[PDB]
């Protein structure tokens, strides 16, 4: 089943840099493009783990702006109310 | 003249403990940034072998400055594996980006390195969360 979540992933070479991964949402969700040109948001990508007969959707967001967080990254999109935002 | 050509910087972002705990899966993300022209090939390498299963790479690079004509670009990719596979300290993960840029023939008088055709990579080793 879907398990929508926005996870924070840290750079393997500098722990203070990160990206935000919106993942495991159902295919009716529309990921909107960013309105700020300093914030980058990819299109939805469908990833297939053949080994587990498992498909999942994701989008990635990042920015150099200090006010960017995983909590506000996908604000321009309509996403599920049950989306999980783990404390970092 | 040719000074608008830039190779990518590449970084790997490690799976979050939260995802591992909640889903028993682990998503790595690779970002290639700051490149021009938008001509790259991104691949994932696990223990020295190229992988295609569990990979999704953006179909198109995005412009970092969409107003600019020769904006530099970015590209992302994800590789998703099992939590146990990521947590195994014997597994080495590498994101590889082939950039197609200048040749040896090209003149260059900029202070930065000559943005030639090249591969830029970033890496992470598996570990317990
Ligand atoms: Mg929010
Ligand atoms: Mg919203
Ligand atoms: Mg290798």
């Amino acid at each position: 089943n879907p398990d929508p979540a926005v996870y924070q992933l840290r750079d393997s070479k500098s722990s203070d840099k990160f990206v935000c991964l919106f993942t495991d949402f159902d295919s009716q969700i529309n990921v909107s493009q960013s309105k700020d040109s300093d914030v980058y948001i990819t299109d939805k990508c469908v990833l297939d783990m053949r080994s587990m007969d498992f498909k999942s959707n994701s989008a990635v967001a990042w920015s150099n702006k200090s006010d960017f967080t995983c909590a506000n990254a996908f604000n321009n999109s309509i996403i599920p109310e049950d989306t999980f935002f783990p404390s970092p | 003249d040719l000074k608008n050509v830039f190779p990518p910087e590449v970084a790997v972002f490690e799976p979050s403990k939260a995802e591992i705990s909640r889903t028993q899966k682990a998503t790595l993300v690779c970002l290639a940034t700051g490149f021009y022209p938008p001509h790259v090939e991104l691949s994932w390498w696990v223990n020295g072998k190229e992988v295609h299963d569990g990979v999704c790479t953006d179909p198109q690079p995005l412009k970092e400055q969409p107003a600019l004509n020769d904006s530099r670009y970015a590209l992302s990719s994800r590789l998703r594996v099992s939590a146990t596979f990521w947590q195994d300290p014997r597994n080495h993960f590498r994101c590889q980006v082939q950039f197609y840029g200048l040749s040896e023939n090209d003149e260059w008088t900029q202070d930065r390195a000559k943005p030639v055709t090249q591969i830029v990579s970033a890496e992470a080793w598996g570990r317990a969360d």
